[PDB]
C-alpha cells in the first residue's frame, strides 16, 4: 500500500524494474541461473535505445528471450533448489522490497 | 553400464547389511550358514557376511539421483 | 613528474604485457623482459615533456588462434574518463574491425561511462582497469593459484564425469580481480590448480557468475 498509487491502483515503480524483475523470476523458476544478468543486459541496451511504454507488458526482447529460456529449460524446475538459485531469488526479491 | 564406484564395501554399508540381515534372521528367515550355537542374530549375520552368503543388493545412489547396484558377493570385505 | 611516471608507465606496461600473454595473445620474450632502460630506449623519458604520450603507448596484441581477433589496450590522456573518450575509442575500433579493448584509467571512470562500457553489444567488449591495480601482477602472488579458462568441450566432460549441473558448481564473481585479469565471460568455468599443502596440486572448478 505504500509503494502503489491509491487512485489508479498501479505500482509507482518505473516499469522497467517491474518487467525486468518479472522476467528474472520467470527465468529463476526453471533454475536458469545464467540468464538473470542476460536479461539485465538486454534491458539496459533497450532503455539506452528508447523509453518503454507501460501499456505493452512485453518489451519484444525480454519476453522473447525469457520464452526461449523457459521453453529451452523444461526439466530445470526440479533443479532450481540449489544454493545459487535460492540466493539469487532471495537477493532479487529482497532488493525489490527494499 | 560399467560400475565406477569403489569395489570395497564401506564401513557404513556393512553396518546396514548386517542390520538388515540380522533383522531378517530376527524373523524366521532361513540361515544360509551353520549355526554353531549362536543366539544373537548379529553374530549369525557376521558369519553370513564372512562366508559371502548374503544375497542383498546395495543400491549406491549418486547425488544426481542415479544409482548402481552391487551385491555383497561382489564387494571386497575387510576387517 | 619524471623518473616516477616512467616507472609507473613501465610497470603498467609490463603488467598488461603479462596480462595479454596470459589471455593468450602474441607477446615476445623481449617485450615481457623489458627493463626500465630498454623502456627509456624504446619510448622516451620525460612524460611531462611528452616524449612518451599515453596516446603513444597504445598497443595492439593479436590472438594465437587467428589474427582476426586482436585487442587494443588504451591508455587515455584525461585522468577522469567520460563517455566522450570511449566514443572516440569505439570509433577507432570500428575502423579496423576490433571486437575487444582494454582501457587503463588513472582515476576511475564515471558510472555513466561504466554503464556505457557494459552497454556496448557483443560487437565491442570493452574492459577497464585502474592504473593502481596494475602496478603488480596479482597472479604472481603466493596465495593466488593458477586459473585456467576451460573450453566448452572440457566443461561438458566435467559436468559429465560428476553428473552435475552448472547450478551446483562453485562460483567466482565476474568482478573478481582474477576473473577481470583473465577477462572471463559469465558462464565460463575456470579450472583452478591450488598449491595445496596436504596434496601437491588440487584441481577445483568455479563458474563465473
Ligand atoms: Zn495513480
Amino acid at each position: 500500500l505504500r509503494g502503489s498509487c491509491l487512485n489508479c491502483h498501479m505500482l509507482t515503480c518505473p516499469r522497467a524494474v517491474i518487467h525486468l524483475l518479472l522476467c528474472q523470476l520467470r527465468v529463476l523458476e526453471v533454475g536458469a541461473l545464467q540468464a538473470v544478468y542476460e536479461l539485465e543486459r538486454i534491458l539496459n541496451r533497450f532503455l539506452e535505445e528508447n523509453p518503454d511504454p507501460s501499456a505493452s507488458e512485453i518489451r519484444e526482447e525480454l519476453e522473447q528471450y525469457t520464452t526461449e529460456i523457459v521453453q529451452n529449460n523444461l526439466l530445470g524446475s526440479q533443479g532450481a533448489h540449489v544454493k545459487n538459485v535460492c540466493e539469487s531469488k532471495s537477493k532479487l526479491i529482497a532488493l525489490f522490497w527494499k | 553400464q560399467k560400475r565406477i564406484t569403489t569395489p570395497y564395501m564401506t564401513k557404513y554399508e556393512r553396518a546396514r547389511v548386517l542390520g538388515t540381515r540380522a533383522l531378517q534372521i530376527a524373523m524366521c528367515a532361513p540361515v544360509m550358514v551353520e549355526l554353531e550355537g549362536e543366539t544373537d542374530p548379529l553374530l549369525i549375520a557376521m558369519k553370513e557376511l564372512k562366508a559371502r552368503k548374503i544375497p542383498i543388493i546395495i543400491r549406491r545412489y549418486l547425488p544426481d539421483g542415479s544409482y548402481e547396484d552391487w551385491g555383497v558377493d561382489e564387494l571386497i570385505i575387510t576387517d | 613528474d619524471d623518473e616516477e611516471e616512467t616507472y609507473r608507465l613501465w610497470k603498467i606496461r609490463k603488467t598488461i604485457m603479462q596480462l595479454c600473454h596470459d589471455r593468450g595473445y602474441l607477446v615476445t620474450q623481449d617485450e615481457l623482459d623489458q627493463t626500465l632502460e630498454e623502456f627509456k630506449a624504446q619510448f622516451g623519458d620525460k612524460p611531462s615533456e611528452g616524449r612518451p604520450r599515453r596516446t603513444d603507448l597504445t598497443v595492439l596484441v593479436a590472438h594465437n588462434d587467428d589474427p582476426t581477433d586482436q585487442m587494443f589496450v588504451f591508455f587515455p590522456e584525461e585522468p577522469k574518463v567520460g563517455i566522450k573518450t570511449i566514443k572516440v575509442y569505439c570509433q577507432r575500433m570500428q575502423e579496423e574491425n576490433i571486437t575487444r579493448a582494454l582501457i587503463v584509467v588513472q582515476q576511475g571512470m564515471t558510472p555513466s561511462a561504466k554503464q556505457s562500457l557494459v552497454d556496448m553489444a557483443p560487437k565491442y567488449i570493452l574492459e577497464q582497469f585502474l592504473q593502481q591495480e596494475l602496478l603488480i601482477n596479482i597472479t604472481e602472488h603466493e596465495l593466488v593459484p593458477e586459473h585456467v579458462v576451460m573450453t566448452k568441450e572440457e566443461v561438458t566432460e566435467l559436468l559429465a564425469r560428476y553428473k552435475l549441473r552448472e547450478n551446483q558448481l562453485p562460483r567466482i564473481q565476474a568482478g573478481d580481480p582474477v576473473a577481470r585479469y583473465f577477462g572471463i565471460k559469465r558462464g565460463q568455468v575456470v579450472k583452478i590448480i591450488r598449491p595445496s599443502e596436504t596434496a601437491g596440486r588440487y584441481i577445483t572448478y568455479r563458474l563465473v557468475q
